């Protein structure tokens, strides 16, 4: 049904990490978006950390329903407060996050499809199969994303 | 509940005014509301009824009592533990906005302190003091209201008190705080002439300027507005205040302001606009049916003789009553528009917003 | 600079340079009076600067001289914004103020550039009066190769529509002079009206010489376009409401300041309203008039 | 590699736009343009901005003279100069800009500018590609930005006169048409009666539409309450270069005093005047006017086929675009701060 899991092991991201987002709705601070590798966790795009040059206008830029790929600039685990910048994500860097996002998606689309052909119902027996399975790949070659993808591929043969 | 109820419609609309609500002065929101006023601050409920009533009209008077209204809201605001105020305080505001659009549709004025309001209220910095920040947008909002209206309307007044000759006849319509202010200003300073009032029905808001009029010592004629073409050959200048100015030089003003322009251009009288630069618009209108405001349809009735024509006017199934508010008069009808910044053209508006948003 | 001296400083340097427009002559007058000042204060060289305008409108009450004024005023103010020490708002005035002239000496030669694509060959221009830059303009099209016919009004009382047809035929371009009156009777003929001004209002109506409003109203009638070349320099900050709200100063000439032969000291100017007006060429480019209010709003403020 | 593909691919857009162009609309030749451009900017080779600048203006007049009608080509190089020219100057050390580019009276009062553009820096290209790839994102959405100012524009029970086959009508309407109920009357546009084609899709989204020819256009305008049309191009003082017929449709409104709203977006902008030029209209051929089976009748008569009309800006009351509405006296602004002056001539 609803089994949704965090695509890596920890909950919330890190100031310089670039994360995708998918634009929900448009503010007044910014676009709330929301982190689709952390269980689609609350976040807004600055109005400010939109664009280098100035800008009329959120809607020139932000689309709703665009994926979008932006670096993170302030966490706050205790108030829910995540703040991404597109500005400064640079062209590389979003070939890279589109590469993880990819590698980390097919990831949970195998996992998913293992717990559902196991029945699963809870969202705890996903995030302990992610445990067991991913996660552990994950830490052993201490590349979040990459590694459970590389340790996947190196499975079948 | 913690949503407020919506209000309900009054009668039949005119069918190409069915997409605007029709409210009914008797019926007011407060009905299905807690009167220790939880969900909504007790300010803004005593605005909102206030406003549905018709107690406080006018652009300037709605804003003022609007930006009041807000400044008392946000004295009394807490931050929650878990939250920043930059955030909390803009999303707490709204439910308010809501409800005061349920009693009566937002004014320019009004929409655009409330956008000014939250764009103040987003770039308070995250590590300020909850004290300090209710502080400083108090400071902000007693500057706007200093800046915007005040100042703004002495500026207008010293500026329009150029186009003011002796021995003119200046046609004035409905009520207008800085209409009548102009004119004081004028007569105080010196200059003589005489001013005509034109009134419509169902507000009849020109009695207002009239009797400021009289206690001013100016000399004043009045009449309605249906006899505007006859009194407009006397007529050397038409002055009309505006609710708002479109970013396409539009006038949004009382209904019938458009009619007396239309005539005035008819009988080769210029037309000149007061407003402050704080009213203009980024939105376009091209006529009066696409966004306007129906006021209760029964303050259309009328006590002509014993008897009381359209009195149980709902039990005709095809009859139905407009009670319009506002009009636009294009661009091409207004001859000059006197603001803060000086005397402009009807196009200049679009240039001035510019020149307002660059700072911001 | 003493009144008589700056007088007689004007008066050379419009005689020099016959071509040399009014405006651009007082602002000249303005920058030599600038140079030549002695105080050492803000204050004191404003209102030196402004007794000396008003010197020079007295002299010649042309709309382009109180523009010119009224600009050299705002150049002032704004050197002094940025600068609070008097020696180097002194300077940065003396050497904006020179560059400020390099700069409007060559507004005409872009307006003709800018203008003289509009004229379609083996079309007809209506003009009104003489101008230089209409000349100006008029030469740039006749040196692309282009084939045209000009009609020319009389421009009483003055009569400097012939002087205009005069320098018309030295170019070697067919032009004909016909009658103020006449001119509803020949609009029909013109593809285009071509017309100078000696000043742009802020809504971006025009001060031209008399006779100006009847042609755009004629023209207006029949659908005809309304082209106005007028410098930057020559914008005021002047909104009148119908011709009797023009200021008397620049109706009536300097040396000019009852129902039986009155004739009530016939006007020289008259108001066109930007509604009658097509488009604008000025050394800032071709523009609507709405434009024109813009370059105002930004000026001041 | 490089050069080879390239050039290839300016020679098939060259030709594409010399004989036909195919079901392309606007927002493709924007974007094929801007992809063009961009390639152009990494692929060769240029050491200053001077040198690309020159270089991107020698493809853009090969590109325009390819097809004058299609503005759009010129209108994305002109953009791609003035985001160029920006960049410079924003890596040259002149703090703010958009307001400096442009002849201003406040700016000849207080100044000047000395333009040079022979300084190098290795930073330019990155930012160039960027503020391209940032405009490319806002073509991606410039439509649903106008059709989303659908609802403030018409009212219940509303006449709509349109002409044509417009895109970005035809989504203005069709969102409005989620929230309102209102009558569409499309004229056919001959001889190319696209309009037709107009009237069935507003058809297929339940819309009360009604087809009539270009002939009816006076006799029908006296009940209808607003018109809402296209444009090919938005010229530099608010005029238009329509479909033909526009201009008659226009006369009639403004005979009624019927408002005319012009939904175009921001890149149909072109900072050409009307002056002159002999190049506005597109004359297609007779065949569509007069058909070839005639007959000797065809030997005597000169059949003329102009594909677009010339729209002052007196008959215009709005135009709405994905920056919002603005009126035809304001199109000025939106030139200085889209276009140089000195890119005007390619």
């Amino acid at each position: 049904p609803g089994l949704s899991c965090r695509f890596y092991q920890h909950k919330f991201p890190e100031v310089e990490d670039v994360v995708m987002v998918n634009v929900r709705s448009i503010a007044e601070m910014g676009a709330y978006v929301s982190l689709l590798e952390y269980n689609n966790i609350e976040g807004m795009i600055l109005l400010s950390e939109l664009s280098r040059r100035r800008i009329r206008s959120i809607n020139k830029l932000i689309r709703i329903g665009r994926n979008e790929c932006v670096v993170v600039i302030r966490v706050d685990k205790e108030k829910g407060y995540i703040d991404l910048s597109k500005r400064r994500v640079s062209p590389e860097e979003a070939i890279k996050c589109e590469d993880k996002f990819t590698k980390s998606k097919t990831v949970y689309s195998i996992l998913r499809h293992v717990a559902e052909v196991l029945e699963y119902t809870k969202d705890e027996q996903l995030e302990s199969l992610f445990q067991r399975t991913a996660w552990v790949f994950d830490d052993k070659y201490k590349r979040p994303g990459y590694g459970a993808y590389d340790a996947f591929k190196h499975a079948v043969s | 509940r913690q949503q407020v109820p919506t209000r309900k419609d009054y009668g039949s609309k005119v069918s190409l005014f069915s997409h605007l609500p029709q409210y009914s002065r008797q019926n007011s929101l407060t009905q299905f509301m807690s009167i220790p006023s939880s969900v909504i601050h007790p300010a803004m409920v005593r605005l909102g009824l206030q406003y549905s009533q018709g107690l406080v009209s006018g652009s300037n008077a709605r804003c003022i009592a609007l930006l009041r209204a807000l400044q008392q809201v946000i004295q009394d605001y807490t931050t929650p533990p878990n939250e920043e105020l930059s955030r909390d305080l803009v999303n707490k505001l709204k439910p308010y906005m809501s409800f005061l659009t349920q009693c009566r549709p937002l004014s320019a004025s009004m929409h655009n302190a409330i956008k000014f309001l939250n764009k103040e209220i987003t770039s308070v910095g995250s590590s300020k003091r909850e004290e300090e920040a209710k502080s400083e947008l108090r400071a902000a909002i007693d500057r706007y209201v200093q800046e915007k209206i005040v100042l703004a309307a002495q500026a207008i007044s010293r500026f329009a008190y150029q186009k003011i000759s002796n021995g003119d006849v200046i046609l004035v319509y409905g009520c207008s705080s800085l209409v009548s202010r102009i004119l004081q200003e004028a007569w105080t300073e010196g200059r003589r002439f005489r001013v005509v009032v034109v009134d419509s029905r169902p507000w009849l808001e020109g009695r207002h300027t009239l009797r400021s009029l009289v206690h001013a010592g100016v000399p004043a004629s009045y009449l309605l507005i249906p006899a505007a073409s006859y009194v407009l050959p006397e007529v050397s200048k038409v002055l009309l205040g505006a609710h708002a100015l479109l970013a396409n030089g539009s006038v949004m003003s009382r209904v019938g302001t458009a009619q007396l322009a239309l005539v005035a251009r008819a009988h080769n009288v210029p037309v000149l606009v007061c407003c402050e630069t704080y009213k203009f618009c980024e939105r376009v209108q091209t006529d009066a049916f696409v966004s306007n405001e129906l006021d209760d349809p029964d303050d259309l009735q009328c006590k002509r003789g014993e008897h009381v024509a359209l009195a149980n006017w709902q039990n005709h199934a095809s009859l139905r009553l407009l009670n319009l508010v506002y009009d636009v008069t294009p661009p091409e009808l207004v001859d000059l528009v006197i603001t803060e910044l000086g005397m402009i053209p009807c196009s200049s508006v679009p240039v001035v917003l510019r020149v307002k948003s660059s700072d911001q | 600079m003493d009144d008589k001296e700056l007088i007689e400083y004007f008066k050379s340097q419009m005689k020099e340079d016959p071509d040399m427009a009014s405006a651009v002559a007082a602002i000249r007058t303005l920058l030599e009076f600038l140079k030549r000042d002695k105080g050492e204060t803000i204050q004191g060289l404003r209102a030196n600067l402004t007794s000396a305008i008003e010197t020079l409108c007295g002299v010649d009450s042309s709309v382009a001289v109180s523009s010119g004024g009224e600009l050299f005023l705002r150049f002032i103010s704004l050197a002094s914004l940025e600068y609070s020490d008097y020696s180097k708002c002194k300077k940065i005035m003396i050497e904006r103020g020179e560059l400020f002239l390099r700069r409007i000496s060559l507004s005409r030669n872009k307006i003709a550039d800018l203008c003289h694509t509009f004229i379609k060959d083996g079309a007809t221009i209506l003009t009104h009066a003489y101008s230089r830059v209409v000349l100006r303009v008029l030469e740039a099209a006749v040196a692309a190769k282009k084939r045209f016919s000009v009609y020319v009004t009389e421009s009483q009382p003055d009569l400097s529509g012939k002087k205009m047809a005069k320098a018309l035929c030295h170019l070697n371009v067919p032009v004909t002079v016909v009658l103020d009156a006449a001119v509803g009777y020949i609009m029909e003929k013109a593809d285009l009206v071509i017309v100078g001004a000696e000043g742009v209002v802020e809504n971006g109506g025009i001060i031209n010489k008399i006779g100006t409003n009847q042609m755009a109203v004629c023209a207006k009638a029949q659908n005809k376009p309304f082209y106005v070349v007028a410098e930057s320099f020559k914008f005021v900050r002047l909104f009148p409401l119908n011709q009797q709200d023009v200021p008397d100063k620049f109706k009536y000439k300097a040396d000019t300041l009852t129902g039986q032969d009155l004739k009530e000291e016939h006007p020289w100017v008259d108001y066109t309203a930007p509604s009658l007006i097509t488009l604008l060429f000025t050394d800032l480019g071709v523009l609507t008039p709405s434009a024109v209010s813009d370059e105002l709003i930004k000026l001041y403020l | 590699a490089k050069g080879s593909e390239l050039s290839e691919r300016i020679e098939s857009f060259v030709e594409t736009l010399k004989r036909g162009g195919g079901p392309r609309s606007s927002e493709e030749m924007a974007r094929e343009t801007l992809g063009l451009l961009r390639q152009i900017i990494t692929d060769h080779r240029w050491s200053n901005a001077g040198e690309l600048m020159e270089l991107i203006r020698r493809e853009g007049r090969r590109m325009t003279a390819a097809q004058p009608s299609e503005t759009t080509v010129g209108n994305m190089v002109r953009r791609v100069l003035k985001i160029i020219r920006e960049e410079y100057g924003r890596l040259h050390g002149r703090s703010d800009e958009s307001d400096q580019q442009e002849s201003l009276h406040k700016l000849l009062t207080s100044g000047g500018l000395n333009e040079d553009f022979s300084f190098h820096y290795a930073q330019l290209q990155s930012n160039i590609i960027e503020a391209i790839n940032e405009l490319l994102v806002e073509l991606e959405g410039t439509m649903e930005n106008i059709a989303a100012q659908a609802l403030e524009h018409i009212h219940s029970n509303e006449v709509i006169m349109t002409i044509g086959f417009s895109r970005t009508v035809e989504a203005f309407l069709k969102e409005a048409a989620r929230k309102r109920k209102f009558h569409v009357i499309v004229a056919e546009c001959a001889p190319f009666c696209q309009g037709h084609e107009m009237a069935v899709n507003l058809s297929k989204a339940g819309i009360e539409t009604t087809v009539m020819t270009d002939a009816a256009i006076f006799a029908v305008m006296s009940r209808v309450n607003k018109v809402i049309i296209g444009t090919k191009t938005i010229l530099a003082n608010g005029a238009l270069r329509a479909v033909t017929g526009t201009h008659t449709l226009a006369l009639a409104a403004k005979h009624h005093s019927t408002p005319l709203i012009v939904c175009a977006p921001m890149f149909k902008l072109s900072p050409q005047f009307p002056n002159e030029e002999d190049s506005f209209h597109k004359f297609v051929a007779p065949e569509e006017v007069l058909p070839f089976t005639e007959g000797d009748i065809l030997e005597k008569v000169s059949v003329h086929c102009p594909v677009f009309d010339y729209v002052p800006p007196e008959l215009i009351t709005l135009f709405i675009s994905n920056i919002g509405g603005n009126a035809p006296s304001y199109i000025y602004r939106l030139m200085s701060e889209l276009y140089h002056p000195d890119d005007h001539v390619l």
